[PDB]
């Protein structure tokens, strides 16, 4: 698996233009292979909340919007997740893993 | 556009 830190956001449902903070601080975000479903997943837990529970689908894409912000649409969750990183370095390894775990 | 300062 692979874990990292990031502030989480979701696009606003009404206009799908503005970002709404999901976490109040940075939280752990991990790529995990679920051996019970045989699929790769991106999860982020905060307290009793599963703020990210995205299953990676071959037609999913991760966009590096800026130096420290990346995002991906998840039709199952009916939203778009946005992650803010502490550096472009972290944004990059997150993006490369997205493609790696997608490619499998 | 991303949330600041990202």
């Amino acid at each position: 698996i692979f874990s990292t830190r990031a502030h989480v956001f979701q696009i606003d449902p009404n206009t799908k233009k503005n970002w709404v903070p999901t976490s109040k601080h940075a939280v752990t975000v991990s790529y995990f292979y679920d051996s019970t479903r045989n699929v790769y997943r991106i999860i982020s837990l905060d307290g009793s909340k599963a703020i990210i529970n995205s299953t990676i689908t071959p037609n999913m894409t991760f966009t590096k919007t800026s130096q420290k912000f990346g995002q991906w649409a998840d039709s199952r969750a009916n939203t778009v997740y946005g992650l803010g990183f502490s550096s472009e370095h972290h944004l990059s390894k997150f993006a490369e893993k997205f493609q790696e775990f997608k490619e499998a | 556009t991303p949330p600041s300062p990202f």
